[PDB]
């Protein structure tokens, strides 16, 4: 099956430059027109441009013609994007897509995040959200505070328990003052499903980093 | 060069009601396509070449139009159809995307459930103290949260995050985090989270008292 995997994203200094890559598999790359699309946090879709299968014709969004260079190998089955004098404004998920006839983006990658900042990377600290016996119950609400991390990236949060009446809410990251993000994850479950003395594990995965696990108590 | 206008920009439909959204172009386009996008996902190919449904699109969806004005229709609005819908034109050598239409599922009014969480002993060790308030399963989306420390309002160090419309419940959730120092936390005793929502005349208050121990 068709696969597109973008890499090369991460933290880049303002005024810097980087090259992104999109690895294609499960189709003969050499026969298809390929494109790049971007999406800034909370904004819509913006086309960057496209490349002809044999590199002869490269089309761009007129405004962006001045800072992006699209290229491809064909041997390596990779598509590239060179970004040259990166502004805070350029912070976005960059998606490569395989074009079909009539300029349709038939298959899309999962995107790679580019964070244009001077602020140093920081791993989250995870804290338990549990309330004392005389503060809540039925249903039980437990959580994991994922605090003070940068850049935002992709956060995978999984809980040790799942069911029909067990609800997970993953709150989108919020940016503080310093320039550090915080998110919270919450689990709601019937009190009968989370008795006192028992715990539920929250599993946090920040980007390609090892999982951070926390045992959260049903009651304080 | 070619401007696309999606209308309405923000819309709502009840379960089982017929919905039509439109995409109009400033000049004749060669082709037009639609994409669906949900919360933390890549855009999904939805309708291509004006009326063809992509691989796993439900039969309730249809695309129409020609020349300059195009439409997307949902015969029976389902809870899972609550998403952003993007139109896209192709006219060689350009591709342009519309600004998107946010489609919300119109549901019954629902008051938020407020829960207040005192700081962790683990965080307190670090010399930090985050007080977290969760506001769950409310409709409509509009809400105002206030924090009070010893009965007086606190504005700074408040982090707010709003959820995505749940598409099983068709509800919204919100988190409000007050971060203080261990010294600042230990100087006060009562912590209160108050929510203002249409479903109540008065504020929905949830508070805790930190004393003695
Ligand atoms: C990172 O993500 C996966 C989630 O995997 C899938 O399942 C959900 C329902 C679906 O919407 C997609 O997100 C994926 O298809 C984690 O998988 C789960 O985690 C635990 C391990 O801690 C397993 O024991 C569960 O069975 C497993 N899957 C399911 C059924 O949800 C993966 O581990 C996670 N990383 C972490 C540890 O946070
Ligand atoms: C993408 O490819 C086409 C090639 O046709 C370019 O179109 C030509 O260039 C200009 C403006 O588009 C026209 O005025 C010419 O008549 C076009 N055609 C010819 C004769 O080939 C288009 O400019 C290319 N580039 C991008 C970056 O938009
Ligand atoms: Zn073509």
């Amino acid at each position: 099956e068709v696969k597109l995997l973008e890499s090369g994203g991460g933290l880049v200094q303002p005024g810097g430059s980087l090259k992104l890559s999109c690895a294609a598999s499960g189709f003969d790359f050499s026969k298809y027109w390929m494109s790049w699309v971007r999406q800034a946090p909370g904004k819509g879709l913006e086309w960057i441009g496209e490349i002809h299968p044999d590199s002869g014709t490269i089309n761009y969004t007129p405004s962006l013609k001045d800072k992006f260079i699209i290229s491809r190998d064909n041997a390596k089955n990779s598509l590239y994007l060179q970004m040259s004098k990166v502004r805070s404004e350029d912070t976005a998920l960059y998606y490569c897509a395989r074009l079909h006839y009539y300029g349709y983006n038939a298959y899309w990658g999962q995107g790679t995040l580019v964070t244009v900042s001077a602020e140093s990377a920081r791993n989250p600290t995870i804290y338990p959200l549990t309330l004392p016996p005389a503060l809540s119950s039925d249903p039980v609400i437990i959580g994991c505070l994922i605090h003070d991390y940068f850049p935002s990236g992709t956060m995978n949060v999984t809980w040790g328990k799942s069911g029909k009446d067990i609800t997970t809410v993953n709150f989108p990251p919020a940016l503080a003052s310093g320039g550090r993000y915080t998110m919270s994850n919450q689990l709601t479950l019937p009190a009968v499903e989370c008795p006192e003395g028992e715990s539920v594990k929250c599993s946090v995965q920040h980007d390609s980093n090892p999982v951070q696990e926390l045992d959260v108590n049903c009651s304080g | 060069e070619i401007v696309l206008t999606q209308s309405p920009a923000i819309t709502a439909a009840s379960l089982g009601q017929k919905v039509t959204i439109t995409c109009s172009a400033s000049s004749s386009v060669s082709s037009l396509h639609w994409y669906q996008q949900k919360s933390g996902t890549s855009p999904k190919p939805w309708i291509y070449e004006i009326s063809k449904l992509a691989s796993g699109v439900p039969a309730r969806f249809s695309g129409s139009g020609s020349g300059t004005s195009y439409s997307l229709t949902i015969n029976t609005m389902e809870a899972e159809d609550a998403a952003i819908y993007y139109c896209q034109q192709w006219t060689y050598p350009l591709i342009t995307f519309g600004a998107g239409t946010k489609l919300e599922l119109k549901r019954a009014d629902a008051a938020p459930t407020v829960s207040i969480f005192p700081p962790s002993s683990e965080q307190l060790t670090s010399g930090g103290a985050s007080v977290v308030c969760f506001l769950n399963n409310f409709y409509p989306k509009d809400i105002n949260v206030k924090w009070k420390i010893d009965g007086s309002e606190r504005q700074n160090g408040v982090l707010n995050s709003w959820t995505d419309q749940d598409s099983k419940d068709s509800t919204y959730s919100m988190s409000s985090t007050l971060t203080l120092t261990k010294d600042e936390y230990e100087r006060h005793n009562s912590y209160t989270c108050e929510a203002t929502h249409k479903t109540s005349t008065s504020p929905i208050v949830k508070s805790f008292n930190r004393n003695e121990c």
